[PDB]
């Protein structure tokens, strides 16, 4: 080797050191993929031209959030990029019952939200990821079920026109769409406009998934 | 009326079909029944470069057959030297989501893009010694699937929305826009004479476009599902495409129909990358079952298999001098075979 | 928003209708001739001796 | 792309000195540095080399132990330190930037340098010491090496520098065949092992001075005596 | 009748009973057979069936290697036990057997403790960087632990020739002698302190898994069962020898060393209890390949 070749080798070694340091820094960051029925509750969850990223931190942990609601293309040709995400956040509005035909075709928002959830939580790539499903419209729901019963959908009985069993039925009907009840879990938290404990719930879910992954890695789970 | 126009369109499609049938006499597999087979060919891994720390999406050989560029799942655009394995450059990207790369024939520029929706043009030879963002081309509505260099001032991009664009570098404006597709355009290839180019989309049809005129010349169909990789023959009169049907197809430009189908019963996974060898006797196809197959371009028998990867092959290329073939897969490593 | 797309499709089909075509056998023979005329300069087809192989 | 020097002047034997180089306009952390000395009436000779990241440090055979050179990256400064100052070093010093990778052009930019006054190895031969010339002609200059500089990797290692009157030198031809940046296409170079020729065609003004041929096969760097062109 | 083999200013009793030869060789052979195939299968599976090597795999591989060494080195011991304490291999094999046995025991216990502490740091401190250390740190830690155990047990390798009583031969560092040496602390502390570490780690893991309300999933209850099983096996394997040795020390400092017959009931059983220790080896992979 000549002097120039040796200097090139040293340059490669320095670049390798920098790359390894950057990778080690980036390894200690958990990833959340955010999905919702357009403008349903995502803006509130973010409040506290392609995809948009958020970089909030909480309690000595760095969080990275991707919002991809602005794609409007074939989602099956780019979903595999998100195979390694720590968790998926799903936003569903509880006021979506009635208010039918929001989409151009004649169907309720709730059925299309269910279709999106079934597409995401039974996908081939997401065979080992959990969901932190939020329910966004908690206090419009009370007034809506006061003025109008649950008739436009759910032919089965809703019990009565009180918030308790209505929300219970909605949560039960969403939580059983998945088929692999052992490899993944759903958290089903409710939220309101003035609630200030959402990040704590996300932290608890992320810690649970991290613990499960660590147990599975050491050949004990 | 609309019904009358639709009926006329159907009649015109039938006219195209019968013209294509009339133009055909025999099959390419029939004619090449007296040429000696290539037999068995055995490449081996001469180098292995292991600098990346995530999945590798794109790669492109330089014009000097000595340099490589690779894009990972981070701010990681690495420019390697193949002969001595030392890595020349490391470029940090603003957006970690990338799906395409290209090397200019002048050796001065590199293009990147992906889900970030804009195409970034980087210059390599500058006084300050670093690598700077030369240009940030904007205007697409969907993700970029492939980008190529026409020259140091013309760049052609294919996006998720059913469009293709030919740009200008000094002023970031679309000099020409091609809109003929119904489905996401996934692959783009350029001709040796830099006058025509082929685009492959998600609707199982390959379209041949004129670079200067700005209008389509021919449309080919036949694939069962979406096509992901298209490569030109070195002659410029034929091209082969790969799809998710576990089939590759070789069409000809002048006859305007398909010529060969490469498929076997054992393989059922899709094809992610396709490239040709010099003199056009071999066809290298990267499959989704962690392999990379080599087919004889004149007769459909299968030659040796390049099996050295632990994950799906995502890109593969052949140098301009035909020496070695470089394959990059979803595992961080990429290999060079000779 | 109903007649424009139909008119565009029909005129594109009309433009693609009148493209001159050749026999498949001639194209096949041309491909065979090109393949045979560049055999000696394809390093992958025939093993190049390791004296001048850049990768060693 | 601006390098400045300071600290020179008049010294007495046995003293110590601190020569400073300040850089502005480029990426210091990726560029290695050289210190090269020029006698008041003689040719060039190398002093020291520091690589990127402060990993490899090389001194000349006549400076080792005495001289100590370091650099500070965040402040972008390059220090050289003089101990046991003697009468053989009364000369003017230059700092040179250099980067080493495939296709690089080392010895690209040269600072002005500063003056200091007090009170085996491959030998390069320059054939001539003076050649009168007139505009519109072609000139060939020959430089000879004791041993072949053609390495086994097919790469040759010779760099041509040009020193105009009252101006720091600039790169003309690197690796015996490659034209530098910002230089006209008139210049060319050729030759073979142990024989090198620099050819200038269609001479014009602003082309008088001295020309130097430098080897880069192995340390320490060795230059030539110096060839001049006069009108 | 004296039974009074006295060496090196130590009055020691060495007993030659029939029941030792009656009972030990068969269980030794069974342990030999079971241990070698199982340990090797893990070593083979580890060598040729693992695509990637994480830290935990390396830490278990080290224990597998130690167990393999033990099953390699037992046949000299069983041959010795066959001949009613009649050594024939020589002084070098005697010293080698002693050092191999001590090294196996120390390394097995140390690596069990390391696995337990790693599991604790995974379950109770889920975000600590210790779970993300590179394989280089694993190799360094393994080398350091091997170094400390070798350095601490190297005392026995300057062993005097197999000692002869009559025509019989005795190669054993466990002889009931008046003045203790550094060896006995290596048998008491080695069991006492890892017990504390293991118990602390397992109890904290169970606490932090129950308080977090994670036991609903079946795999977590399986993990809890395995965590309890490991400590149960360790205790039931290494307790009887320690309690017998404590009883020996009790007689030694109470009655004194005058009449060897008093020890007839306790010396014999001691060796039997020591056999229990070897069982731990043949149980080390069986648990850790059953968790999957
Ligand atoms: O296992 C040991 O370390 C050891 N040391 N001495 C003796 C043994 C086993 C029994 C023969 C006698």
């Amino acid at each position: 080797l000549s002097a120039e070749d040796k200097a090139a080798v040293e340059r490669s070694k320095m670049i390798d050191r920098n790359l390894r340091e950057d990778g080690e820094k980036a390894a200690r960051e958990v990833k959340l993929l955010l999905l919702g029925a357009g403008e349903s509750g995502k803006s509130t969850i973010v409040k506290q031209t392609g995809i948009v990223e958020t970089h909030f931190t909480f309690k000595d942990l760095h969080f990275k959030m991707f919002d991809v609601g602005a794609q409007r293309s074939e989602r099956k040709k780019w979903i595999h990029c998100f195979e390694g995400v720590t968790a998926i956040i799903f936003c569903v509005a509880l006021s979506d019952y009635d208010l039918v035909l929001a989409e151009d075709e004649e169907m309720n928002r709730m059925h299309e939200s269910m279709k999106l959830f079934d597409s995401i939580c039974n996908n081939k790539w997401f065979t080992d990821t959990s969901i932190i499903l939020f329910l966004n419209k908690k206090d419009l729901f009370e007034e809506k079920i006061k003025k109008s019963p649950l008739t436009i959908c759910y032919p089965e009985y809703a019990g009565s026109n009180t918030y308790e069993e209505a929300a219970a039925y909605i949560q039960c009907q969403f939580e059983d769409l998945n088929k692999r009840k052992d490899t993944k879990e759903i958290y089903t938290h409710f939220t309101c406009s003035t609630d200030t404990k959402n990040v704590q719930f996300v932290f608890d879910a992320v810690t649970d998934v991290i613990i499960k992954n660590n147990l599975k890695d050491c050949g004990l789970f | 009326e609309l019904d009358q126009l639709r009926q006329e369109a159907e009649q015109l499609k039938n006219q195209i079909r019968d013209a294509r049938k009339a133009c055909a006499d025999a099959t390419l597999s029939q004619i090449t029944n007296n040429i000696d087979p290539v037999g068995r060919i055995q490449m081996r891994t001469r180098r292995t470069l292991r600098g990346h720390l995530a999945k590798i999406y794109a790669m492109h050989w330089g014009t000097d057959s000595r340099l490589l560029v690779s894009a990972s799942q981070d701010g990681k655009l690495i420019i390697w030297d193949s002969y001595t394995t030392n890595k020349v450059h490391a470029i940090p990207l603003r957006s970690s989501w990338v799906m395409t790369c290209a090397y200019a024939p002048s050796g001065n520029y590199v293009a990147c893009g992906g889900l970030d929706n804009i195409c970034s043009i980087y210059n390599l030879k500058t006084r300050e010694g670093n690598v700077r963002v030369s240009r940030e081309l904007a205007g697409h509505t969907g993700y970029l699937s492939c980008c190529r260099f026409l020259d140091d001032n013309q760049i052609v991009t294919s996006s998720g929305d059913t469009t293709c664009a030919l740009w200008d570098i000094e002023t970031g404006q679309q000099t020409t826009t091609f809109t003929g597709h119904t489905g996401d355009v996934m692959s783009l290839s350029l001709a040796p004479d830099t006058r025509l180019f082929v685009s492959g989309a998600c609707d199982a049809s390959a379209k041949l476009w004129d670079v200067r005129e700005g209008m389509c010349r021919q449309t080919f169909t036949g694939h069962e599902s979406d096509i992901n990789a298209i490569c030109f023959f070195p002659n410029g009169n034929a091209f082969a495409t790969g799809s998710d049907d576990a089939t590759c197809r070789l069409f000809d430009l002048r006859a305007d129909q398909e010529l060969m189908t490469y498929s076997h019963d054992n393989i059922i996974c899709g094809i992610t990358s396709v490239s040709f060898s010099k003199s056009g006797r071999l066809l290298l196809a990267g499959y989704d079952d962690f392999n990379c197959n080599v087919w004889d371009a004149l007769k459909a028998d299968r030659a040796g298999v390049l099996a050295g990867h632990d994950n799906r092959v995502s890109c593969l290329g052949v140098t301009d001098d035909g020496m070695a073939v470089a394959t990059g897969s979803w595992d961080s490593f990429l290999k060079i075979w000779n | 928003a109903s007649i424009a797309q139909a008119r565009k499709l029909v005129e594109q089909l009309k433009m693609e209708a009148n493209i001159d075509r050749i026999k498949v056998s001639k194209a096949a023979a041309d491909l065979m001739a090109y393949c045979e005329a560049h055999a000696k300069e394809d390093p992958l087809l025939t093993p190049v001796p390791a004296s001048e192989n850049p990768f060693r | 792309v601006q390098l400045v020097e300071s600290g020179g002047g008049l010294v007495q034997p046995g003293g110590s000195r601190k020569l400073s180089c300040s850089a502005s306009g480029f990426a210091f952390s990726s560029f290695g540095m050289h210190w090269v000395r020029q006698a008041p009436e003689k040719g060039l000779e190398w002093v020291a080399y520091i690589s990127s990241g402060s990993g490899t440090i090389y001194y000349a055979d006549t400076v080792k132990g005495r001289f100590t050179i370091s650099r500070d990256d965040p402040k972008n400064t390059l220090f050289l330190q003089m101990t046991s100052l003697r009468s053989e070093d009364t000369a003017m010093y230059y700092c040179v930037r250099s980067i080493y990778y495939y296709g690089s052009s080392p010895f690209d930019f040269w600072g002005q340098g500063t003056t200091l006054t007090v009170s085996s190895d491959i030998v390069m031969t320059q054939a001539t010491s003076s050649v009168p010339v007139t505009p519109g002609e072609s000139v060939s200059i020959s430089c000879r090496s004791s041993k072949s500089l053609l390495h086994s990797n097919g790469n040759t290692y010779l760099y041509w520098f040009l020193q105009r009157p009252g101006q720091s030198p600039q790169l003309l031809i690197y690796r015996m065949s490659n034209l530098a940046s910002g230089v006209p296409d008139r210049f060319s170079g050729s030759g073979s092992g142990t024989a090198f020729t620099l050819t200038i065609s269609r001479l014009e003004a602003e082309d008088v001075g001295v020309y130097y041929c430098m080897q880069h096969l192995e340390y320490p760097l060795t230059f030539g005596a110096g060839t001049k062109l006069e009108l | 009748q004296d039974h009074f083999l006295e060496i090196d200013k130590k009055n020691c009793c060495v007993f030659r009973d029939d029941f030792i030869v009656k009972v030990l060789p068969p269980v030794l052979g069974l342990e030999f057979i079971f241990g070698l195939l199982g340990n090797g299968l893990a070593l083979w599976i580890f060598c040729f069936h693992l695509k990637s090597w994480k830290s935990s795999r390396i830490f278990l591989f080290n224990l597998a290697v130690a167990d393999f060494l033990l099953i390699i080195c037992l046949p000299f011991l069983m041959d010795n036990y066959v001949r009613r304490w009649d050594w024939k291999f020589g002084d070098i094999p005697c010293r080698l057997m002693l050092f191999m046995l001590a090294m196996n025991r120390q390394g097995s216990i140390i690596f069990l403790t390391v696995v337990a502490v790693a599991r604790y740091f995974r379950v109770v401190h889920p975000h600590h960087a210790l779970n993300k250390i590179s394989n280089r740190t694993a190799a360094i830690i393994s080398c350091l632990l091997w170094g400390i155990t070798i350095g601490l047990t190297v005392h026995l390798l300057k062993k005097k020739m197999p000692i002869q009583n009559g025509g019989a031969n005795l190669c054993s560092s466990f002889s009931i002698c008046h003045t203790f040496q550094w060896h006995e602390a290596m048998f008491l502390l080695e069991f006492f302190l890892p017990l504390g570490i293991i118990l602390f780690c397992s109890a904290r893991i169970i606490w932090s898994l129950r308080q977090r309300q994670m036991d609903r999933h079946a795999k977590i209850k399986r993990a809890i069962t395995f965590i309890m099983v490991v400590a149960i096996v360790f205790v039931i394997c290494f307790l009887p020898s320690v309690v017998v040795r404590i009883r020996i020390f009790w007689l030694l400092h109470t009655s004194g060393t005058q009449n060897c017959e008093v020890y007839r009931s306790v010396d014999l059983a001691f060796f039997i209890t020591l056999s229990f220790t070897y069982m731990n080896s043949m149980l080390d992979p069986v648990v850790y390949y059953f968790s999957s």
